[PDB]
């Protein structure tokens, strides 16, 4: 009856393909304002028209691993990539699968060095997905089924 | 017996004077809780069957025959004490006092960031044990952990036997504090300081992490006070308190109880009398404040007391908030004279920015109105702030900057300027700060897209001179030599780039054009496209020659060329070709998803565009009947183009903040969608509580 | 700096003149909301119209401190008399004092049988203005020059 | 080999089986922080350095082969050490979890509403010292605080004699909690039971307080574990936590945290994995209730637990209301859809009404809406309250009471008959429900207005049958009767009174006539006036002849008389006599009032009249012009009678949303008050979001 959503995130080098970490999922925060210029700063004239709009994509694991191969050797590109199960309100549990990945993002951890006296073990890492012109962001998700 | 009184109050608070501060609440353990001292100063007779030594000690306080017939001695015992007691707080009993003041009075170096101030004093000789207290603390402050843990060591060493129970004691705890800090550092810069900053930073040698890790190994925090002599813990109880390594659970659990008092009289619609609970929430943490930093623990640092004021300091602010709004049922405001309103201080900004983080500053922003409390004490903030921009610029100007004092002051440096916008500065100020934010806030810590939307918030408040816009188009320009290179791409985690820095000085200033700009231009060349490219976005910013320079390289011939040309006023309508390059895009992606049908669908940057030309459509920009084939990826594509056949259940009502005014009216003004629309706003403003929802409801009233 | 008008709570014996208690005022709550017959079911007619608005007014004090002869000697009712100096926004120190009373109170607190652990000093003591048919409420005020 | 993790598994946990039930989240001090126990029953390694801890007893219960390698001896203990992972909840190694599952944690009748059946408990003989232990728990719960006391005192002299650890540590700490309960009974019944009643209870004889306080004294709970023999302190680290008086020590804490985040989750619009904060929340709060009911520990009545459990469910239920208003987003959806809605069960009932107070519940109804969650388990709830009328009914229709069971058991009852709004009840339970209501529910606490609100909100759900109706003409009957004494009045906290007892009836029925009624007033002659009032009051009800009889005896003569006549329905229209009376008494309160203008004006009752008359002034009732001369004298009178010249700044919040209906519509109906009003109304409705206030705004205005 747990909210049945374990899903596995593996953190791997964009630049080679090399696994970085492998973390379970925790959180996902999206954000949509038009925070460009001041509160209406945008350029528009009487035919022309443009979205301005802006969106970031904020996400956070929990019970990150590090692979030893990249601990070992050690513009730098990473991806993510979610794996969850789907289940739809008819069948709860469905074979077919929801792949979500970002194959863009930054480690910009809030965690910020921390210094707390408790003796807890949550390295929660945040993450923020990198956009490019082109690319307004780099989320893209596929179904299964 | 006045006399008396003296003699027992003076054996009771003479070891008290060794600290710099000490609590209100914690003097109740002094006298073994004869009397309840209240945190306003007052001190109501709790249960006791003396004298009432309290009670002669504020009559000699009012009388001069009471004070002047007492010896000469016990004179100057009874001044010392008046010192004393004006000194901490404390007045006079419950009933005598008629009205009473309050005010903050931290006057320590580290609370007022003064590193240079720090530093130098650290450099100078010292005399005694206390200087070289203040002087542990000073380096630790300042990221030098090695040579504070050594000083604290040496500062051990000399007061073990020196017979100093108060700095011997708080010396223990700082140096645990600062082993702690060290121990979790170097895990951090281990493990996760590789993926972090993309090195493994070691500023901590092995020989001296094994140096520490033996060190003081087998050290319980917990049986320290009791290790102390009889005599330190007879005479300090106060510092009890600091001993446990879970301290500060008696101030978290009272805030707990203190909330829930302030939320039940927010809830009902009550009307206190006296002292509210939100005076005490107020003198609490401001007592709690001094206490520490005038004491100079290094426990100010670590996360547990930035989430006891993060949640004291925002409790403060939602109820000044909810008061500034209230039934007015004409009884209130007669009881007291005028209203004694919430306005922001110095102190407040100091430990707002500090305490807090931008996530946090930013949920304090959505729930309440910062705006509309009102600031004083321009002057010191300025000072403030300045200092911050100072020791950054300072600190970027050369390669040396301590890693793990970077991590402590960034932060900090972070904070501040991002609640520096609604705070007024100086002309010479904001070119400071401009500048300093702008060319040396590190690109690791503070990406292009939080750059421009710091930068952004800090001329709201101010307008912009023309040292602003000079500083930033040295920045720009320096981009735009970086942009050279081939291989250089930019990363902006917001969705903001140096484009938006161009636009933000094109607007504030309409006439304006960067000649170094035009130069580059004309040094420009075929091979470096990519600074065609970068270069290209800024049209307005360069002069008419490097205009037709960049117009002659180049064309505006693809669907990103197109939409800067569009967004920089380059192209103002679609021609032939135009409409023919969309909808060959178009066809792409339907194409595209057609594929996605048989292996998965991804829908989120093509939607996009496709959104885009939707709203261009509806607006009677596109005229191809082309598009209406294309219709079939759902996302506004038919909303915008067929409102008629699109399912309104599947109708998302967050589609509507992105919209403008004239977008709004446009909408408002189709009566084949008005009623949905406006049905699932009022449902949608009915069960949730977001105001641009009733915004966009009184654009929808009609 | 903070409330300067300290309030006098003089809690009285109704059938004699005695003093009860006397305690340092600390909220007084008012409400006025329409539940006979839930918020429809009321008396209406074509051209009638009757205002069956009910309305409570609860007060709490604090540091009660009973008289001695009460003590002593021990339908009955009591009356408060809150005693707050009127300050006024032009006027925030006036020589003119508020008066409010309550005549027609119920000494019922919900602090009775609280038992928390190390003896609590704060026996907030509930009121609740009790009402009659011919006077819908009974709370004066009266303020004096 | 298997044997080593079965032996030392079994010997970690052979003393734990004594306890009936354990909180998974100490379980890490068993095993000295090598596996951290989720909640869920996931077991995550967090520190080990051999090998086949715990991971080799998960396999040995998957592979049934390996506990078949096992000897008899080790199989054995094996099952015993499955039955009781089973019983506490723990599930497989969190390294190898699938689909936990998560409902209400099982409990005691103790914790339940069973007073009968837990009395003829302790009617029986005893069996073993844990009986005992539960006899003297059960005797506490049902108020014989002094023979729990006794009985305490012999179970310690009984434990001591069989050396069981377990049962002397937690019988001395709830011996000095009962301790502690009796002497604050004292000290509040001297305190505030004479001025409730009169003669101040004395349950308590002094000579037994004497007795208890020289028994004990000078003794703090907070250093009795480091008394216990070290064996009972390896073995039971569990218990340890239980000393400290300052009880919750860690508990409130996390809950703050907790809070905190779950609040910046709601704020921030942030979806949730794997289990959120809301469910550890559940987990964690079931956990305690469990450990502390089915384990019978006393400090479930103290006020500590009670806020406790006050900020867990409205946490709960705040959330629960969030995730019925938080509006989903596409790839929201895309990472759930169709989340599962919150079912209050049973226990969720049980807890609400146990550990709320009646402010709490209406703070809950206000913030959020309860009615919108669907209950289950109806009918264990009906249980529950037709147990609760019972023991009312049954206690308080004989002589026989006691008062600390009252204080200790009153709350509960009017919580829960409260809170049995939205359950839906049988009709046998719902006539037991409103006989205890209306008879034998006491005075002291609950008095007119409160019972008949109380009863309409009974009425809301389930509607009343015709036994209920005739319950409420008993009701009545027995008004009538008790109202032969002069002295008798009516009195009413909320303003409420036998009038809408009536009401309720005859709307109902749409015909009932009272023959017993119209029998006692064809009883009544000139001298029993105030009787002739009452019947008065409820005049529909009875018969037609008793109508002329009454009618005959006396008319309306002032203005309280008008008043009723005009509400139960005997007069339709004012008479010319009837509006001059209304004109002498307008004239009777300028004098009033031009006299008390040197003193303080106040408008209390008067303005009710006033207000009255100033409405149907406005609804064209009333045409005489006389009223006109007495403008001035109120801001609602003036603001009806003539809008134009009233200054449209004495609009109180108050008139703004306690509006009415009819009334509504004709302020709709005139602009020159329409404008205003609607500006105020939306001014007031954007600076806070009140439902009632959006309602106004959205249904009649506009």
């Amino acid at each position: 009856t747990v909210i049945q959503d374990t899903a596995d995130v593996y953190f791997k080098r964009k630049s080679d393909g090399k696994l970085v970490f492998t973390a379970e999922a925790q959180t996902a925060s999206f954000s949509q304002a038009i925070s460009e210029e001041k509160l209406r700063g945008g350029i528009g004239n009487k035919p022309l028209y443009i979205l301005k709009s802006e969106k970031e994509i904020n996400l956070t694991v929990k019970n990150a691993f590090f692979d030893l191969e990249w601990l070992a050797m050690t513009s730098e590109r990473y991806e993510v990539e979610y794996r969850t199960i789907a289940y739809n309100p008819d069948t709860e549990e469905v074979y077919s699968d929801i792949y979500i990945q970002f194959p863009n993002v930054s480690p910009s951890g809030e965690f910020e060095m921390s210094l707390e006296n408790g003796n807890a073990l949550a390295p929660e890492i945040k993450f923020e997905a990198l956009a490019d012109t082109d690319t307004d962001e780099m989320a893209v998700v596929i179904e299964a089924s | 017996k006045d006399d008396e009184v003296i003699d027992y109050i003076y054996g009771k608070i003479s070891p008290l004077f060794a600290l710099q501060y000490i609590r209100k609440i914690d003097l109740k353990h002094v006298f073994e809780y004869d009397y309840h001292f209240e945190v306003n100063g007052t001190v109501v007779r709790h249960k006791n069957k003396g004298f009432g030594y309290m009670e002669r000690f504020f009559e000699l306080k009012e009388s001069c025959d009471e004070r002047s017939k007492l010896s000469k001695k016990q004179y100057e015992r009874f001044n010392a004490l008046f010192n004393f007691f004006e000194k901490n707080g404390v007045i006079c009993m419950a009933k005598d006092a008629g009205t009473l003041n309050t005010s903050i009075e931290i006057n320590s170096l580290a609370y007022h960031g003064k590193y240079d101030v720090m530093k130098k004093f650290i450099e100078e000789q010292s005399v005694s044990i206390e200087d070289d207290y203040k002087k542990a603390f000073f380096l630790a402050c300042l990221g030098r952990w090695e040579e504070s843990y050594d000083l604290y060591s040496n500062i051990i060493l000399n007061s073990i036997d020196e017979s100093n129970g108060c700095v011997y004691y708080l010396s223990q705890i700082n140096r645990y504090r600062i082993y702690q800090s060290i121990t979790q550092a170097v895990t951090q810069f281990n493990g996760l300081g590789l993926l972090t900053f993309g090195r493994h930073y070691k500023p901590f040698t092995d020989e001296f992490l094994a140096r520490i890790e033996r060190e003081m190994t087998n050290f319980n925090i917990d049986d320290l006070f009791n290790g102390m002599p009889f005599e330190f813990q007879k005479k300090y109880k106060i510092l009890e308190f600091l001993s446990d390594n879970q301290f500060l659970y008696d101030d978290t659990v009272k805030l707990f109880e203190l909330t829930n008092k302030v939320r039940s009289e927010m809830s009902e619609g009550s009307y206190s009398f006296g002292m509210s609970s939100d005076i005490v929430v107020l003198l609490r943490l401001y007592d709690n404040l001094r206490f520490l930093y005038e004491n100079c623990l290094w426990s100010v640092s670590f996360h547990e007391f930035h989430q006891y004021i993060r949640n004291s300091m925002s409790l403060l602010i939602e109820k000044a908030e909810y008061e500034r709004t209230r039934d007015i049922d004409e009884l209130g405001f007669s009881f007291f004279g005028k209203k004694s309103g919430f306005f922001m201080e110095y102190y407040d900004f100091v430990n707002i920015s500090r305490h807090f983080k931008i996530d946090d500053i930013k949920n304090l922003e959505r729930s309440c109105s910062i705006d509309k409390i009102r600031f004083g004490e321009q002057e010191k903030i300025e000072e403030y702030l300045v200092g911050i921009a100072e020791e950054i610029t300072k600190q970027f100007s050369a390669n040396g900057m301590n890693v793990v004092f970077y991590t402590q002051f960034i932060s900090e440096a972070k904070a501040a300027l991002y609640f520096a916008k609604y705070v007024k500065l100086s002309e010479e100020g904001l070119g400071k700060i401009v500048k300093a934010l702008l060319f040396y806030f590190p690109e690791r810590d503070l990406d292009i897209g939080k750059r421009y939307v710091w930068l952004e918030r800090l001329t709201k408040c101010n307008e912009l001179p023309k040292s602003i816009i000079s500083i930033i188009d040295d920045f720009l320009v320096l981009q735009a030599e970086k942009h050279i290179d081939q291989n250089y791409s930019e990363v902006s985690s917001n969705g903001l780039y140096s484009r938006d820095y161009g636009a933000l000085i094109k607007h504030f200033e309409k006439n304006f054009i960067s000649k170094r700009l035009s130069e580059i231009t004309l040094c420009l060349t075929q091979d470096k496209q990519k600074q065609i490219d970068f270069l290209f976005k800024l049209l307005p910013l360069l002069s008419t020659n490097a205009k037709s320079h960049l117009l002659s390289f180049k064309s505006v011939e693809n669907i990103n060329d197109l939409m800067n040309g569009i967004r920089i006023g380059l192209i103002d309508e679609f021609t032939p070709e135009h409409e023919e390059l969309i909808i060959e895009y178009l066809e792409t992606r339907k194409v595209n998803y057609i594929v996605e049908k048989e292996k998965g669908i991804q829908t989120f940057s093509s939607n996009d565009y496709m959104s885009t030309f939707g709203i261009w459509y509806f607006l009677e920009e596109i005229n191809n009947s082309k598009m209406e084939e294309f219709i079939g990826m759902d996302d506004q594509y038919d909303f915008f183009v067929d409102p008629e056949n699109f399912d309104y259940k599947k109708f998302i009502p967050s589609w509507l903040k992105n919209y403008n005014d004239k977008l709004l009216g446009k909408i408002a003004g189709n009566k084949h969608m008005k009623h949905h629309v406006i049905e699932v706003l009022k449902e949608r403003v009915k069960n949730s509580n977001d105001k641009r929802y009733l915004e966009i409801l009184m654009n929808y009233f009609i």
